[PDB]
């Protein structure tokens, strides 16, 4: 819901201006080729390169369960 | 008015090329701007050979441009001046088109709401640069390319056709100055990214393939043969006359056999005037290649000179000097001991990837993997009780 | 062509370089064409040989003295004078076996120095393999 991401951003810029849109997290478990498409939609918002933070919430990783 | 131009074109055209002409008149009328572009596109691709292009293009580019994609407008102009052997003509038509795009965007941007027109800008300038290189006004060309490069980096991404056209112009300038290494390196980038346009034909592969092969033969550091094969240029065609002798030089290098290499080159020295005068380079190149390869495959990282003497098929006096030069370039690094007549390397360039060499990689990491295993189990047992 | 030869580490054979530019630039005006400057072409010898000498210390840790006289193209008594000069100036550091058998280019090592290079080798390996593993992961999904 594209509109919602705009709206929420508006609120939080008022709370603290240092926060800006910087991309999107995925919960994994794994990266996909659909996440490429998804990236593209966030690219429009973002004036940086959108950061894809793969947080595995399950934490099956022996070390870091988070890749950037 | 326009119809009179269409009739002239049809009379000179072949019956087989009649239906392309007849499609332009009807589709324009029908205001199908999709088919207006499609019919046209087919025409410029191959009927650019014929002079048919002069009358149809220039008129259509100067009249009914607004309708079709801008990209499609500049693509035809490109085709017309390919075959054009006049530079006054070339320079004129470009300056004129540029002015037209500038106007066009005032309306079009709002109308569609979104529609790029910066595509056409860059391509125009790329064409203009090139015009100056062939005219051998090299200095003008240099600064236009530089400017394009800066502009381009502000954009995150451009079309395949845009970076293929930047690259093409740059590669032309480099072979003009006979900067062989830079010609070849920029030519690689060109192949990978190549226009989906089918202007590139088998004859255009061959033309490009003689220069690419010459630059790398006379080198002493170019070892991108594996990338070359896999690229369209040599992929589809190997079985022409240019690729009979020239490809055999190429093979002869790869197998590292100097006896064959010698045989071919003597014949090629009369026939080819580039190879006549660059004899010294051709022999140096083959020497460095066998040498860098022989040390690589061995897990031993020192080999005596005398064995290298055999490998390169040159006396031992000449091998010592060659190895001094290998360090200078930085293709190999190491130290030189003449108190045992050894070369002890500490650094070796990555060789090209081949099925055979991979197989060696697979062994090495299997082998190490057994040490790790053996050790961790022994280390577990000793001091079993303390691991708090 | 001249200037770029002398910067590059390629071996520069003295009477070959001398000969090639001899009928052109020795006769070229004031710098080499002057009466005093005729002797600035001869002095050019020292200059050439000392750049090669510098490069070769680097490359050869051990070379026979006999061989080194040939490459620089000099009299043997002279070359040795010139090895001493550059070691004195501390440009290079060398150890000379006087009968002329071996000339050994030796810069000071210590135990610590050698071990410090090795300590890095170990660490650099472990980092490389780590990075590769994430890149294996990437390619699996892309296929």
């Amino acid at each position: 819901d594209h509109n919602y991401i705009e709206n929420m951003n508006e609120m939080c810029k008022k709370i603290n201006a240092k926060e800006k849109l910087i991309g999107w997290y995925h919960s994994g478990p794994k990266l996909r080729a659909s996440d490429l498409k998804i990236n593209e939609l966030f690219k429009k918002y973002t004036q940086n390169n959108p950061l894809l933070l793969i947080v595995d919430v399950k934490q099956q990783g022996v070390g870091l369960p988070t890749d950037a | 008015e326009i119809d009179t131009i269409l009739s002239t074109l049809r009379m000179e055209a072949d019956p087989s090329l009649h239906p392309l002409f007849e499609q332009f008149e009807k589709f324009y009328e029908e205001k199908l701007w999709f088919q207006l572009s499609e019919s046209l596109t087919k025409f410029f691709d191959d009927a650019k050979s014929t002079p048919l292009r002069l009358r149809l293009y220039d008129n259509f580019v100067s009249k009914f441009y607004d309708k079709i994609n801008q990209l499609s407008v500049v693509k035809y102009l490109l085709a017309s001046l390919k075959d054009s052997k006049d530079f006054d003509e070339s320079l004129k038509y470009l300056d004129d088109l540029k002015a037209q795009f500038q106007e066009l965007d005032s309306k079009k941007q709002r109308n569609n709401g979104s529609k790029d027109h910066g595509d056409g800008i860059l391509l125009i300038d790329s064409e203009i640069a090139r015009t100056y290189l062939l005219k051998n006004d090299l200095v003008k060309a240099r600064d236009l390319l530089d400017d394009l490069e800066k502009t381009l980096d502000k954009k995150d991404s451009i079309p395949l056709r845009i970076t293929n056209s930047f690259y093409s112009t740059n590669s032309q300038y480099f072979k003009f100055k006979n900067d062989f290494n830079s010609f070849y390196y920029t030519s690689l980038l060109y192949l990978s990214t190549l226009e989906p346009s089918t202007s590139i034909t088998l004859a255009e592969r061959q033309q490009l393939a003689y220069d690419l092969s010459i630059s790398a033969l006379l080198g002493d550091k170019i070892y991108n043969f594996g990338e070359l094969l896999h690229h369209p240029i040599m992929e589809t065609i190997v079985n022409d006359s240019n690729y009979d002798w020239l490809f055999q030089l190429l093979n002869a290098l790869t197998v590292g056999d100097f006896d064959k290499f010698d045989s071919l080159i003597k014949v090629q020295i009369s026939k080819i005037p580039i190879l006549a005068q660059h004899e010294s380079f051709l022999r140096q190149k083959i020497c460095l290649m066998t040498l860098i390869e022989t040390v690589f495959v061995k897990n031993i990282r020192m080999l005596s000179f005398e064995d290298i003497s055999k490998a390169t098929h040159l006396p031992k006096d000449n091998v010592e000097h060659l190895v001094m030069r290998a360090i200078s370039l930085g293709l190999l690094k190491g130290s030189i001991d003449q108190v045992n007549e050894l070369v002890t390397i500490s650094w070796v360039q990555p060789r090209i990837i081949s099925g055979d060499q991979i197989t060696k990689m697979k062994d090495r990491l299997v082998e190490w993997n057994d040490q790790v295993e053996k050790l961790g189990k022994k280390m577990e047992a000793r001091g079993q009780s303390i691991w708090v | 062509s001249l200037v770029k030869l002398f910067t590059t580490n390629e071996l520069m054979r003295w009477p070959i370089v001398q000969k090639t530019y001899e009928p052109v630039l020795n006769e070229d005006d004031l710098a080499f064409g002057g009466e005093a400057n005729k002797h600035h072409w001869e002095d050019l010898q020292k200059r050439v040989i000392e750049h090669n000498l510098r490069v070769i210390s680097e490359y050869y840790s051990r070379i026979t003295l006999l061989r080194l006289n040939e490459l620089l193209d000099l009299t043997e008594s002279q070359t040795e004078t010139y090895i001493s000069d550059l070691v004195n100036q501390g440009i290079i550091y060398a150890k000379v076996n006087r009968p002329a058998k071996i000339v050994n280019f030796e810069k000071p090592k210590n135990s610590s120095q050698l071990l410090n290079e090795w300590s890095h080798n170990v660490d650099e390996l472990l980092e490389h393999i780590e990075t590769i593993g994430h890149l294996i992961t990437k390619e699996e999904i892309m296929h």
